[PDB]
This record gives C-alpha cells, structure tokens and sequence, in this order.
C-alpha cells in the first residue's frame, strides 16, 4: 500500500480543459462525472507527470489514462505517440474499445498488438509489443507516453523481461503511467527504476454499510412457502429491477426456471460460470433486458449493487459475514426467514447491530 | 402488528390492481407477447360492464407504470398499441367502441395525469421527497407521451400542450433534468411533429429558446452538447 | 474411455466426395491429408449419423466437424442450419475463423454469438446462444446439425442447464455431434439422453519413442563452458531451426539474451507465461520468424515437436521422466553433460534402455 | 574420433566455412541487414586475393544453403542481391570487377550445381541420397526463380531451368516436380513472359493441359495446375 502525495482534485470534466471532440467522446460514452481516480489522476498525466496509481478494477482506471492520453495526442503526427500495455489480449481489446469510443469524434487511429506504424495509439500485451519493436514493425521514436495497466498481473504472468526491454527501447523522456491493484516488491522495483518522482495516488475501496438501506423480513415459516411469498410480493409492490440471493447454485437455477414458468424474465449467475459469462449476464441485466437477477453468495463480493431498488435474500446466508456484501452501500432489503431461520436472523441482528423490522403492509408507498 | 400477509372470470378493483402490478412488473421485451396478451385479457373484461370501468383502470395503471419507469416508456407504449389494436370490439362504454374507445381513453388519461402538473425548480428532506417525485413522474409522463405520439396513439393537440408546458418552464432558468427531457423528446418525436395541425412554427420558437439558453445560460458542457446536436440535427441534417 | 464401433477409414480428402469450393478451402488452408479423427469422423457426420468423438486438442477436431458441416450446408437457405458450441468465446472465435477459412470459396455466412437470423452457421457459447434463442433473435427451425465441442469443459463451466435447454429448443431431428477429451459421468449422461445410436470414435494419443531420433552428447565438463560449445556447434553444422531446453526459467531467459547478443533470433517460452502468449510464440516460430526456441521442461508436455531437425538439452532434466517429452516421436538430439551430469546421463541410459553416443566430428553429414 | 570445441583479418578455407555456416544459420528477416553485412565483410576479403577464391566460396555456400532450405530461398536470394550491390569494386579476379563479377559468379555457380542433375522418379540406403539430390535439385530451381526475379540471372539460365523441368514433365512427373513448376511459374511466370520466351510457356502450359486432362494426379495438384493455367491465359497475371 503506497501513500498519496498529490492533493489536486478536479470534480468536473468541464474543469479539465479537454478538447471538445474528446469531451464529446467521454459524454457520448456514458461518463457524466469523473470517478475517484479520474478526479485525481487525469490532470497530472496530462501535465506530463509520472503517475503511480494503486487502484482496483471498476474504479475508472481505463477511463483515466485513456482520456488523458487522447488529450495529449497530436492529430498531426501520424505515428505511435502513446503505448498502452496489458497482461492479456482480452484486456487489451477492451482498452482499445474504450479508447476508440472516447475518440469517436477525433481523428485518432488506435491499433491492437497481439500496418501499425501509422497508428497514433498502440494497445497490446508485453510479449507481442516487444516482438514488434524488435522486428522494426512499429515506430517508437514518437512515443511520449507509456502506460502499464495492471502491472502486478503483467509481472505475475512472466512479462518482467519484456517490460524491462520496452522501457529501454522507448525515448528516455517517455512519460510513465503505472496502475496496479497491488504494489508488491516486483512492481515497486519497476517503479523505483523506471519512474521519475511519480505522482503517487491510492484509491481505497469504499466501505460498505447498512445505513443507506431499509431492511425488512418475512416469516415464511416453512421452506415450501418461500416461492409463494415471492410471487405474492410482486402483486403488492411495483418493482423496476431486483436481485435475489440463494446459498446454493441448485436453488439459484431451480428458482430461475420456476420464475420463467410464471413469465418472469430472470438472469442467473453462480460460481462455475466463467468470468466472461457472468460479466455479460450482468451487463445485459443492468441494461434492462431482464428484470430479476438470481445470484449465489460466493459472487456477492465481485458483484455490482447499482440503482437496483430491491434486494431479496430468498435464502439466509450460511456465513453471517456475507450479509453486507449482499445489501451494502438507498434501497430496500427483504429477507425470507423460516421457523428455523429465526435464530439465524438473530445472528445477523447482533453481528451488524442493525434492526430488521417485519415487512409491513405499507410497502407500496415505501 | 399491522403487517404484510401472502395468501368466465370477473375481477374487483383490488384483484385488478394486484394482477396488473404483477403483469406490469414482468413486462420485458422477451416476455412481451405473452404478458401483453394476459393484460389484454383483463382489459376485455369490460365486455361485461356498462361504463367500461375495468378497462379505464388498466389504462390508468399502465400510465402510472410508464411514469415511474421511463427506461421502459417505449415498451409500455407498445403495450398500449396492442390494447388499442386487439381490444374486443364488442366493448361498450356508457360515456365509440373497440379501438376508437381506447384511443380516447389514452388521451383522457393523459389530460388527467398532465393537469396534476409539477414544478421544475425543486428546493434530504420531508415533502421534498414528494415534490421531487412529482417532477420525476411528470417528466416521465412527457416521455411516455412521446412514445405514444410516435405510434400515432395520440393526436397533435396533446403534443402541443406538452411542448407548451415544457417551453413555459424552459424560459425560467430550466433545470438540467428539464433540458434533458426536451432533447430526448425532440429525438423521439421531433421529425414527425414537424408536420401537424402550426407545428413546425412551434419548433421554431422552441429552438429559439434553446439558441438563447446555449449562448447565455450556465449549463454543464454535457447538456450544451446535447442542445447543439439537436439544433444541428433539425436545422442542418434535417432529421437525416 | 469409450470404445470405438465404427470401422470406416477414408485416407484422402479426395475420397470424401466433398464439393470443389469446400475442397479448395481445406487445401487452400494448409490441410493436405486428413488426420486420425478426420479419417474416421468426417464421413459419418456427413452421412447424418450422431457422432461421439473422444479426442484431445490438436488432433484436428475443429477441422473434422467444420468440413463436414460446410458440406451439409445448403447455400440456398439463408438461415441457421448448423449450431457450433464451445465453452469459451476465445474458442468460439477460433472455430469461426477456421470455418470461415474453409468456406472462403463458398457462399456461407458464419456468425459468432457471445443480424444472426440470416447466417447459415452459428458459433457461440452455451449461455449466449441460449439467451438469443429465448429472445427470438436467431431462427432455429432450419437447424439440422448441433455440434458440442469440448463437452467436458462446457459442463465443468456450469453450462449444463443451458445445454439441456438448447437440445429441447432445436428440431427433434437435429443431428448431434459431440467431441470431448474426457468422458465423465456428466458428459455420458448427455450422450445417453440426447444422442441416437452414436458413431463412437476414440483417437488415442500416439505413444512417444526414441527410435526415430539419433541422440548424442557433449561433455562440456563445466557449466561455464555450455554456451561456448553451443556457439561452436553453429560453426560446425547447418541448422534450419532448433529447440533448446533448460530446467529453470532464469536460465531460459539468460541463454536467450546471450544468444541475441550474438545476433541469434530466439523465441523463449516458460510456465508463468499465459497460454495465449506461448501459443503465439510457437506459431510465429513454426512459421520461420525465429530459428531458435528455448523452453522450460514443464512445457515439454504441451509442446509440438514438428519437423524441427535439431533438439539441444542445454540442461539435463532433473526429472528423468521428462526426457521423452523433449525428444520423443526423424531428428537429432544433442545433450550437454558436465562432470557432475555424468551420473545423470547414466540414469537416462538405463531408464529408456537407449544409447547416447558421444558427438562425432562427422555431423555436417549426419 | 569425436567432436571438440575451440581488412586487417584473413581467413582460411575452414574458418570461412565455419563462419559462413553460423551466419547463414542466423539469417532471418529480422536480423537480415546485420548478418548480411557480416557476410559481405567475408566476401570483401577477396580484395587481398588474386583469383577471388574466398568470394567464390561465399557464393557456393549460399547456394548450398538455399538448396537445403527452400523456405528461405527468397531471403537467401536477397542476400545475393546485397553482395552484388555492395561488393568492394576494387576486387579483382584473374579469371570484370565489382558487381559484374558477382553476377558472373552467380551464373557460374548455377551451371555448376545444375549440371550435377537429378532424377524425378525415385525408387533405404542410397535411396536417402537420391531423394536428397532431388530435393536439393528442386530447391535449386526454386532459388533460380528468386534470383531471376531480382534480375540477378539472365534468361538463358531460366530457359535451361524450364527446359530441364519440361523434359521431366512429359515422363510421368512426380507431384514434387509439378509442385515446383507451379511455384516457379507463380514467381517468375509474368516476368519471364518477355525475354530473349512466351512461346516457351506455350509449350509448357500445353504439357500441363495434357497432364490435367489425362494424368492421375491428386485433386490438390489438379487445382494448382488449373489455377496457374487461368492465371496466365485468362487473368493474365
Ligand atoms: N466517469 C465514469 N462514470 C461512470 N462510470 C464509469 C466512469 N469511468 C469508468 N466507469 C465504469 O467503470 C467500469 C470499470 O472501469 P475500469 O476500472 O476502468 O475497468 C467500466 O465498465 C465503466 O463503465
Ligand atoms: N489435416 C490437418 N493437417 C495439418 N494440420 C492440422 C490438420 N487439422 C488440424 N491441424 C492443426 O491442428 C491444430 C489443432 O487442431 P484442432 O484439434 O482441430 O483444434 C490446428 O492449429 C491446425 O493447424
């Protein structure tokens, strides 16, 4: 864990002095307000500083270095001016998509590396990018910005040598931006050796609380009645979208097919599914395709609690710890408790020192 | 303790509301035809009614839905398109039959919801949570009107009244939510509305107010781009 | 392990009665003679039989079902006629590439699923393909062939339900082809339930031997002399391409940079590298980009021993077992043995009961 | 017997062969300019020689390489292009100087390797040798093509090449021969059309039309023959 040493926060993109074409790109992509990182890291990068950012995924990392890079790009020069590096080609392609999107209104060619001596931005993996430099495939003399995304992952995937080489093959004055979720010995060595008086930024994941959501429960009494109460709950209150939790994959899939029989539109995620799959499921769900998402408890950590108004714990988490990851933060949480789940809900009662009032009849308003 | 408890054909007020909540809660692009047909089965109950009271309620709840969930306004609008098109022609109301009846219902339900009105400039808090929702549901409505208008389920007179209300609230230091609503409405209905029973000349006054709000008002860059784009879309590109 | 029950082997593509456009595609792609699988599985598939093939990767699986599918495609019908399924999108895209390649001379649109109701062949993952069917996105009524590639992997990645669904959503007369490296309880259940009197084919991996290669050794005496002998060896004999083995990653990378200083062109692979990376390294190497490949012992299993004439064991495998995976099968193997590596080479001597004569001066000929 | 490891500078026969093996073993498209320059430094030794013996050997070994490794024939051909273009003009041979000298060398080394000849129809002992002789023979005809394309050889040598292939193309040709002729036509066909020439291709393509409509050849080969027939007659290269 590195310490922050740069106290300059810009809250609006409007105050970043970006070019209209670029500013149009970011807006016309979804971004409306800069995230934590983007508020602190974008400006220094544009200003030419070396930036060492310790940041987790889904904080706006890709948007941070992509926006700052495009701003620095000279539309006149038709050669590689910035190199973006990633551990995998999948991650490299994603970066390229985002970069291309933000640059929809600009005249900037983005090429992937896994006819690239005329592109103004190169994205690729360490192994491939190195081989291309050695083969004199892409011009490096115009490179002024070198971005290493997820350095910890690149080093753990045996790209040390490759990366080190790249450093020595670029113009000695090349600005270095390095982002990484963790800062191990390996990564810090790169930092010390290849970076000059870096702007050190650290974005801590926001702590979760229950204070933002109103939580209730429903004594279904017996397990056989859980589904009954669920369907009846959709007769009582109006719902935009909801997320349902179960302990096992089996129940997740069983509840899923049952709901589909009653003409519900549901998405289901569990552990055995590839990250690729889950990601799509959640993306299409958060876009409005489906209106119900059933998930197992294991993936309550790497899950996103968007503006989904309602969360239902069909099952009661075997591990008390997992209650926060289910309903943590403005929303509503309704728990399904049986006669034997009473003592279980008591555990959650004392553990978080919170209160779970029984579901009133006045919910249509609430 | 006052709590919550679980549990050819006719249905009372409650049974109608409960079944409609569930059905409008299930409405997706995937399960559309299946759920919209069951909703139609509830609207067809009015064949056994004098003043078509049940059908009136179905239209009401759909509007209420479309106003609380703007993300699906276009879909709810198509649900109305189906009800109008596939309604039982034998349905009589003691106050026109078949489709022509539902069209009038839609219009009436608009006027009703619209007359409720709302304010743009909003003062956590108490009544503030209500006045903020009134605006949200108000703007949710103006959006729903657009999707109904595009499907030709509403006449121009209602669209005029809609722009009318937005313009009056567009010359009094408009909020960004209002500007957002007007842009989206113009992207949905703009071209079509260009010709309708004095219509294009209404957009002239509207776009004029925008030119002013672009060159003087203190608005975010994001909003300023949206306004500039639709200005070019109409004037230069001509909706093409 | 399933038992074979179909004894019909076709040795030449010319005897498969394929269409010229398709036959041109396979040839113009590299394939000149059908592999083990292709010799036994292609025909039955074309003939309409259900085929259950237990096959490893790199045997010609993709080519087998791709060639048979295209042959069965009706260029007239502009709708999905065959569905190809894979565990991952990466694997799905690869399948699509190959299918598109073989169909370069044909008029057949291939679409990936991770405007697809007009494509004649659909490739995708179980989760995505299912969602698209449910959303009435792609027409399934014209489907006559359903291919499940790497069934074991799909089931282990939590695609059971999805797959089962697909089966019931296709025309009941849809021909089923299932390939899988392993045949666990899970996969066999699918087999029994969804397949009709399947042509069962099993291709066993070919056993490795030393009888095909002539092996020598060179008493370098001390470790410090190993590199000396290597460079001198390139002064003595003519080499097209060679593969060098080391025990550790460190030496692999050290030897690599040393050779590059002497203007050698080398590729290096080790364990910490992502499968993606190795695959590219080996592909570009086998294409002639580099003329030397240094690899660690761990990846002597999943490595390809092509027409590379020369193999050099710079280090002597700590594990005697790994000697076969290094030089197993017409080629030449030269070992670098030090004073302390003597007893080590003795182990390999008795273990394989083979003979390793000392490197003669008459190698320029041999 | 066994194996044992070890202009200002001169080099004897062995040192020249050993250094050239290493250099020709390193020749890649990536390390081309660097290695081709070091090979040129060995060829320039002949400035201190009467009969340019070292240069002759350099040309010899390059041919030997190009014939055992057809996959790089085009690259080895460019190495020759560099030697001809960047040779020390002060080099004299007591048997023309500079480039004009290397051009003659290339031609001579062709005739030499070519006269060695080979057979098409191959019958475990001497068979391994007669099979290599054909492989290196066909490897040569390929190398000739890449030299011809770069204008490092005259038409007379290309004629002799087609001449040899045609004679062996009317005697139940092997698939390896047919393969070689197609690839040669794809490499030099168009260019050769006009040379002290097209009427020679007429007789050649005639032999092919026959071998297409009569000979028992694999479908794969039949497609290659049909394609180049259309490429010349219809598409016109
Ligand atoms: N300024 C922003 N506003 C809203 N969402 C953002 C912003 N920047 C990034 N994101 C989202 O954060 C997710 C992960 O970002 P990253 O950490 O860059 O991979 C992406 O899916 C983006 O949609
Ligand atoms: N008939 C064939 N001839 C030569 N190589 C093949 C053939 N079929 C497949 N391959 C190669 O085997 C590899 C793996 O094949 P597959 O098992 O189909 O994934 C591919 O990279 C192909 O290049």
């Amino acid at each position: 864990q590195i310490q922050t040493n740069y106290d300059k926060v810009v809250y609006k993109f409007d105050d970043m002095e970006l070019d209209e074409n670029l500013l149009r790109g970011v807006f016309g992509y979804g971004f409306e307000e800069p995230s934590a990182i983007q508020q602190r890291a974008i400006m220094p990068i544009i200003e030419g500083h070396d930036v060492l950012a310790q940041a987790q995924s889904g904080t706006g990392k890709t948007g941070t270095f992509s926006i700052a890079a495009l701003q620095r790009i000279d539309t006149s020069v038709k050669a590689p001016q910035a190199l973006m590096l990633a551990p995998t080609r999948e991650l490299a392609l994603q970066i390229q998509k985002v970069v291309m999107a933000l640059a929809f209104h600009m005249d900037i060619k983005v090429h992937a590396c896994i006819g690239l001596r005329d592109a103004q931005i190169v994205v690729g993996t360490p192994g491939r990018v190195f081989d291309n430099i050695q083969r004199r495939r892409f011009r490096t003399d115009k490179i002024k910005m070198f971005i290493l995304d997820e350095a910890d992952e690149m080093l753990s995937s045996g790209f040390k040598e490759q990366i080190y080489q790249i450093f020595t093959l670029l113009p000695p004055t090349t600005q270095v931006v390095l982002l990484s979720a963790t800062m191990p010995n390996d990564v810090l060595e790169v930092t010390t050796k290849f970076m000059r008086n870096p702007v050190r930024i650290l974005v801590k994941k926001d702590e979760l609380t229950l204070e933002g959501i109103k939580q209730f429960y429903v004594n279904v009494e017996e397990e056989e009645y859980k589904y009954e109460c669920l369907t009846d709950l959709y007769d009582s209150i109006s719902v935009t979208q909801a997320v349902i939790f179960c302990n096992t994959r089996r129940k997740v899939e069983e509840l899923t097919t049952k709901l589909r029989n009653d003409k519900f539109t549901v998405s289901a995620i569990y552990s055995d599914l590839p990250q690729q799959e889950r990601d799509t499921i959640m993306k299409e769900f958060r876009s409005g395709s489906s209106r119900i998402l059933i998930s197992t408890d294991l993936l309550a950590r790497g899950i996103d609690v968007q503006q989904v108004s309602l969360v239902i714990n069909y099952d009661l988490p075997a591990n008390k710890e997992n209650y926060i990851h289910r309903i943590g933060r403005k929303g509503v949480a309704i728990n399904f408790v049986t006669n034997e789940d009473v003592g279980a809900m008591r555990e959650l009662e004392k553990f978080y020192s919170t209160q779970i009032e029984e579901l009133p009849s006045d919910i249509a308003t609430l | 303790a006052n709590r919550w408890v679980p549990k050819t054909e006719l249905l009372d007020k409650d049974e109608v509301e409960r079944k409609m909540k569930s059905l409008l809660n299930k409405l997706t692009l995937e399960m559309f035809d299946a759920i919209s047909s069951e909703i139609l089965a509830i609207a067809n109950i009015s064949v056994w009614e004098t003043n078509g009271e049940t059908l009136k309620a179905v239209i009401e709840q759909i509007f209420l839905k479309a106003c609380d969930e703007p993300h699906w306004s276009s879909m709810y609008a198509q649900l109305c398109g189906k009800v109008v098109k596939e309604l039982n022609p034998d349905i009589t109301d003691e106050t026109k039959t078949g489709p022509k009846l539902v069209l009038h219902y839609l219009v009436a339900r608009c006027h009703a919801e619209f007359d409720k009105g709302w304010t743009d400039k909003l003062p956590m808090s108490e009544e503030y949570y209500a006045a903020a929702s009134a605006k949200r549901r108000g703007l949710g409505l103006v959006r729903f009107i657009g999707f109904l208008y595009r499907l030709n389920l509403l006449t121009g007179k209602m669209m005029f009244e809609c722009f009318r209300r937005l313009m009056k609230d567009l010359t009094d230091s408009p909020s960004e939510e209002t500007l957002e609503s007007v842009v989206e409405l113009l992207n949905t209905v703009g071209e079509q509305f260009e010709t309708d029973s004095e219509g294009s000349q209404l957009l002239d006054s509207l776009f004029g107010i925008l030119d002013n709000i672009i060159q003087t008002a203190k608005i975010s860059s994001r909003i300023k781009f949206k306004l500039i784009d639709i200005k070019e879309l109409r004037h230069d590109k001509n909706w093409n």
